[PDB]
RNA sequence: UGGGCAGGGCGAAGCCCGCGGAAACGCAGGUGGAGGCCCCGAGCCGUUCUGACGUGCAAUUCGAUGGCGCGACCUGGGCGUA
RNA sequence: GGGCGCAGGGCUGGCGCCGGGGGCCCUCCUCCCCCGGCGGCCCGCCUGCGGACUCUUGCAGCACGAGGCAGCCCGCGC
RNA sequence: CAAGGAUUGGCUCCGGGCGCCGGAGCUGUCGCUUCCAAGGGGAAUCCGACUGUUUAGUAAAAACAUAGCCUUGCGCCGCACGC
RNA sequence: UCUCUUAAGGUAGCCAAACGCCUCGUCAUCUAAUUAGUGACGCGCAUGAAUGGAGCAACGAGAUUCCCACUGUCCCUACCUGC
RNA sequence: ACCAGGUUGAUUCUGCCUGACGUGUGCGCUAGUCUUGGGGACUUAGCCAUGCAAGCCAGCGAAGCGCGGAGCGGCGGACGGCUCAGUAGGACGGCGAUAAUCCACCCGCAGCAGAGACAAGGAUAACCGCGGCAAGCUGCGGCUAAGACAUGGACAGGCUGCGGCGCGGGGAGGCGCGGGCAGCGGACAGGGAGCGGCUGCGGCGGAGUUGCUGGCCCAUCAGCUGGUAGGUAGGGUAAGGGCCUACCUAGGCGACGACGGGUGACGGGGGGUGAGAGCCCGGAACCGGAGAGGGAGCCUGAGAAACAGCUCCCACGUCCAAGGACGGCAGCAGGCGCGGAACUUGCCCAAUCCCGGCGGGGGAGGCAGCCACAAGACGUCGCACGGCAAAGGAGU
RNA sequence: AAACGUCCGUAGUCGGCCCCGCGCUGUGAGGAAACCGCGGGGCCCAAGGCGGCGGGCAGCACGGGAGCGGGGGCGACAG
RNA sequence: CCGGGGACGUGUCCGUUGAUCAAGGACGAAGGCCGGAGGAUCAAAGAUGAUUAGAUACCGUCGUAGUUCCGGCAGUAAACGAUGCCGACGGGGCGAGGCCAGGGGGCUGUGUCCGGGAGAAAUUGGAGUGUUUGGGCUCUGGGGAUAGUACGGUCGCAAGACAGA
RNA sequence: GGCAGGCACCCGAGCCUGUGCAACUAGAUAAGGUAUAAGUCGUAACAAGGCUGCAGUAGGUGAACCUGCGGCAGGAUCACUA
């Protein structure tokens, strides 16, 4: 029962769109709906509230990151200086 | 594959090579049937059409008198070369002429090219006959 | 008319049959004599090798017997109270093997209440088969097959056997 | 639970429970002679008899409740190669309740050929050894 | 700044279990309920009949047919743009 | 803010039973019409004890404290 | 809903996981989505990708919009992933 | 291969196309018969690459042809009802 | 147990081609004798004119003139013969099973109802007439037989349910038999040529199911399966079984090749060819299977899903007076067609055997003819004899 | 003419040393004639006829000193 | 910094756990493709200046993709040692590896030279231990051409790849 | 209406429709391959084949082929702070 062979998460989009732009959205549709561990509490339970602003769920921990992601390279390589 | 249990591996790899020798490979396939002009069974008869001149493969330079033949049981159009000097003259149009090979496994018999048939008995009494006078084309 | 073969069946691996030879009478069925409660009907055929097999098409009482005792008689049929295999076929009072029957009673409590005389224990033994008895309702099985026999004998339930019987109707 | 009144053959000659001995040099299992069901087909309470092949295979699938999977390997020689083929036969195989628990996936059981019992089985486990021993 | 918009259909991720697999993973059954998805109700609109009407019911309406119908919508009020 | 669903739900209907009030009936029919704050518990959050489990229709939760027990709180509900 | 096929009423039951589902039997002048409600379908071509928008009152379209793609200017801006 | 000439001489593609005057082009298919449709052909009056070329999955009250089924569209009308 | 020619200017190789040998199919040319065998398998399981190919009898015995032979009755026609389409396992071969089954001839045994019994009842065909109808076919009336069909009469066998000890056999049992209670049911009313019926047990002769196993190619066929795999229960069958149905389990098979496809595939005993390992072939004598233009259904019977039986459909073909009636040569000859490719519309039951209770029948079969198709032996015209079913040939 | 670019990898196939069952094998049963092998046999010879004797089967029965399993002990210029 | 690796050394442990592979999986130069960043050199395409009989080329100049990095695709090479993997055995010499030992030493890599054997020969420590033919396992070839082409399949955004008459 | 006819079940040909599989065939057009008498255009390879060659990949050209990148020697080098 996957329902899908490729398109997975952009099977919402049916037909549309075209397949290059349905397969470019595919990865960030992924990235930005996904749980991700907090570095504050641990849990994998930070959910994306708004872009660019990255909520725990769990221990409230709300953090200002990436607009589909909770980090960016440029923001990353800010951080590790 | 060499094992005291590998019998019936051997068989199934020496068939798949097998495949690949060329006189297996026509009975695999049944290319004698697929043409049934003379693999099948010997002597195809036929419809003459026209006669054809062919020249010979160089250096050796002459002119077989071929004939195209249309066969009684299938329609195919094959040409057919014609031996026993001055025998073209004695085989005209619309005659049923026997065809034979050329002992050559289907292939072309020395200096002709692509003639892969020839003509044995024209309305059915031989060449033979015909090139010593021994019979009478009816 | 039906066959016996398996000549249409699958393999054990589930690969299909090639049918090609015409039908056999080596192997050939018949109809389900459907065998009902009625005047007694039974039909003749001339079956394999000229033996006559008589199946009853209808049938109105069965020899059944008292195991525990040992007499027997031909009680008339009543109704098929219970079948094993569809109770489609005790719906239509479909007579064959194995079915649980409603027998007539009377021929059979004369013969109980005459035991019963000499013999007082005997009613305690199975209580519930003597209730059912004074209400009138004797039950058996048929252990023929009307549809090969063609009679539809049996035995009396009773003891566990008949309590097994009576909640499955 | 049961459609009919479970019920046993008359015994002739434990006697209240009907069993019998298959014969071939066999012995009824105790948990056939001692026990309470009434499987018919089983070859020391039932109603068939052993005649014919007696095979011993191993159990190949013990699923699917009274029936088993039992795999005969053997080998075939082809006289080309002089080499020797594995090649191997499955038997639906009956198996009576008084081996339920006795007989697992892996023993080697000795199958005897019966009746035509269900349409592919043939063979019913008459005896078992287990894997272990 | 308020309000309005049947009922169905399809069944995306994710999840659960079964089966298969050395592994990577793959099938299958449920679950879930995504989408400017599908048929459509109130409603809206205006494709066709080139229908009715055409000094009309009407200085653009009526009927059938059709399309849309949780939207890139519609709508009351306030406000802005002359 | 919007939305499918789960649960609750001002209320509405049906059925059964009971109860008034009114009207109709060749036969049949019990026909037709109308009317009938307060305390405990439950959720769920939190607390205490305690220490590892535990759901949901659904993702899951849980040592930054699970289930359980005893409380507490505030609503829905009875 | 590709295409295409079968079935569909009433009654009396039986079974189940019981607002429903499956099965059987009986039955009618063969008839059952019985009124109502409610896709005609297929093979292709042209154009526009799509949903959407438009000439209130003769054109709803292939036009417009669209996302995408691209180019331009701008570090005195809403601050270049911007306008 | 030679030669004239331009800023450059139409490339990849595609086509009697919604773009072809001649023209009802030619060939094939579709038909009893086709200035239509489709597939080809291309010295293309005057196709052609974001003035976007080619491309049709999905979508369409868009434009067109064929087939099945359907029918008062017609042969060829008739009767009935309301107003 | 063999190589030879061919790539080069020459060489050594690899490499294939070709020669050289067997076999069988066809063609060609040629041909003296004899014996023996083979011969429309391949394409067309294509189409068929005409004749023939499965009939026989002892029961009863009509016409016809005691003879007689009709019809009834019975037995066979399910065997042989032909063919190889289908068939990749429903086959075949090997080894089993039938404790899961049925049965004709024949053989060996036991038996066959006291019933008014020194005895059996109604029919029908033949036949006698009268007809219909182009033909094929069929009606009406009248009588009349039985080893036909009944009646009469139950000691047993048998069937079913229940009960149930033993004695025998068997590897294994309520298998056989004895002992029980019920419900059924059920074997001679024949004859003055030998007998013939019927019931059972045991064979024999068959037959149905069935287990294990082996046997072609394709993976450019990798997953297959829903009555599918199993259980319970019933049905059905001669008989076990998903054989079928009802309900219920989720199984079953697969790279140890399932499943699907292909085959100008009947399988085998075998044949060919090679020193051998192998390779190839098996239409073809014998065995088994299958089929009778394609099908399906069935009657009778012990045995057929029969085909020189029936019923129908389909495709071909024929006759008709137009209402209807017929045909299935993959039997034997023979014709046409097909193709490369295959014989006389001969004689006969004499031999070999089969059916029938004997005198009969047999295109099974033999004899001859045709053919250089094959094996073997041998050269370069007319009497008598001889044999033969008859003729011819061999042999003097 | 032809070692897949590499490595992993499951079925498959193959696999260290020491210390009743099964494979393998011998004989025998039972297995049609034709055929085939052999052997006779003056059909005038021959091919033959006819008569002897044999073979066939990874099925069955009996036998078999070795081989393999099972289980311990080594710890392989195996890992 | 994190990770890996083989060889050596060892009275360390386990004790046969192994070898090879259909299927399957991972990696895989260059060129290519996709999205993002970047762009010095070089440079397909393109543009020129010449050469030339012609010159669409070689030569000069310029120049885009590309070359670069990040995420992915792709999955090919004369991806060669044109030599599969594992294992037993087999002559000397010289070298510049690593570890060990201290006794022109042992293991393990690595080249080289000369012989043996092999081979049609070139050559070759395996291409040896092969008609005195048998270690295991996998793959491939079967005269040339058609042709690594077509069809079907699978994979890929595409290029095409695999496979394959 | 008991040799008719009827009803239900069962076996079921045959036909029709849809479809799977296997195998065959027509076709405007258009692409290959092979053989032609060898004609035209060249000369890519074989010698440092006159630009070393080859295969890969990408683009381009009437045509062999050319060019870029990385390989390879089957090279025209077994050879130099030894
Ligand atoms: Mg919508
Ligand atoms: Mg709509
Ligand atoms: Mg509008
Ligand atoms: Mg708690
Ligand atoms: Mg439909
Ligand atoms: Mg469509
Ligand atoms: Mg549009
Ligand atoms: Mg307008
Ligand atoms: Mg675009
Ligand atoms: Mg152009
Ligand atoms: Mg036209
Ligand atoms: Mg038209
Ligand atoms: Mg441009
Ligand atoms: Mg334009
Ligand atoms: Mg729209
Ligand atoms: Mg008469
Ligand atoms: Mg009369
Ligand atoms: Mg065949
Ligand atoms: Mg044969
Ligand atoms: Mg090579
Ligand atoms: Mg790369
Ligand atoms: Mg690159
Ligand atoms: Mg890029
Ligand atoms: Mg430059
Ligand atoms: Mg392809
Ligand atoms: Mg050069
Ligand atoms: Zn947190």
């Amino acid at each position: 029962s996957r329902g899908t062979k490729k398109v997975g998460i952009v099977g919402k989009y049916g037909v549309r769109y075209g397949s290059s732009l349905r397969k470019r959205i595919k990865a960030i549709e992924i990235s930005q709906h996904a749980k991700y561990e907090c570095k504050a509490c641990g849990k994998t339970s930070v959910k994306r509230e708004v872009v660019g602003i990255w909520k725990c769920k769990a221990c409230a921990f709300t953090f200002a990151g990436g607009a589909f992601a909770p980090t960016t390279s440029a923001g990353a390589h800010s951080n590790s200086i | 594959m060499k094992g005291l249990y590998c019998a019936k591996k051997l068989k199934r790899n020496r068939q798949a090579k097998r495949r690949n020798d060329p006189t297996y490979r026509k009975r695999l396939l049944g290319t004698k049937y697929k043409q049934d002009i003379i693999g099948v069974a010997p002597q195809a008869k036929g419809i003459v059409l026209e006669k054809i001149e062919v020249e010979a493969k160089q250096p050796n330079s002459a002119i077989r008198k071929a004939v195209r033949v249309q066969l009684i049981k299938n329609g195919k159009k094959v040409s057919a070369f014609v031996p026993y000097d001055g025998a073209i003259n004695d085989i005209d149009m619309n005659d049923i002429v026997t065809l034979e090979g050329f002992g050559k496994k289907g292939r072309s018999k020395g200096d002709i090219p692509g003639i892969r048939y020839k003509v044995c008995k024209v309305q059915n009494v031989s060449l033979l006959a015909l090139f010593r006078g021994k019979k009478d084309k009816p | 008319g039906l066959s016996r073969s398996n000549r249409h069946k699958r393999t054990k691996t589930g690969a299909k049959k090639p049918i090609f030879c015409k039908k056999r009478k080596f192997h050939m069925a018949r109809q389900p004599s459907n065998t009902k409660i009625g005047e007694d009907k039974l039909q003749e055929l001339r079956c394999r090798g000229g033996v006559i097999k008589k199946r009853a098409l209808r049938l109105s009482s069965g020899n059944f017997t008292c195991r525990t005792h040992g007499f027997s008689y031909k009680t008339k049929i009543m109704q098929v109270m219970y079948h094993p295999s569809s109770n489609e076929l005790m719906r239509t009072n479909t007579l064959t093997k194995s079915a649980v029957i409603k027998l007539d009673s009377k021929q059979f409590k004369e013969k109980f209440d005459s035991i019963l005389s000499t013999d007082s224990e005997l009613k305690n033994t199975d209580p519930l088969f003597f209730s059912n008895l004074d209400a009138g309702k004797l039950y058996g099985v048929i252990v023929s097959r009307p549809g090969q026999c063609g009679r539809a004998d049996g035995y009396i339930l009773q003891g566990d056997e008949l309590n097994f019987y009576i909640n499955k109707f | 639970k049961a459609k009919t009144y479970p019920k046993q053959k008359k015994p002739h000659l434990k006697p209240e429970r009907y069993y019998k001995n298959i014969g071939m040099g066999y012995n009824v299992p105790e948990t056939a002679i001692n026990g309470t069901y009434i499987d018919k087909k089983c070859p020391f309470t039932g109603n068939v008899t052993i005649r014919g092949r007696i095979f011993k295979g191993e159990v190949f699938k013990m699923k699917q409740e009274k029936t088993i999977v039992v795999v005969k390997r053997y080998f075939h020689y082809n006289k080309k190669y002089k080499r020797y083929e594995r090649r191997n036969t499955k038997f639906n195989v009956h198996l009576s309740p008084c081996f339920f628990g006795l007989v697992r996936v892996g023993d080697t059981v000795t199958c005897g050929e019966t009746r035509a019992l269900s349409k592919t089985k043939h063979f019913a486990v008459i005896d078992y050894k287990q894997k272990d021993s």
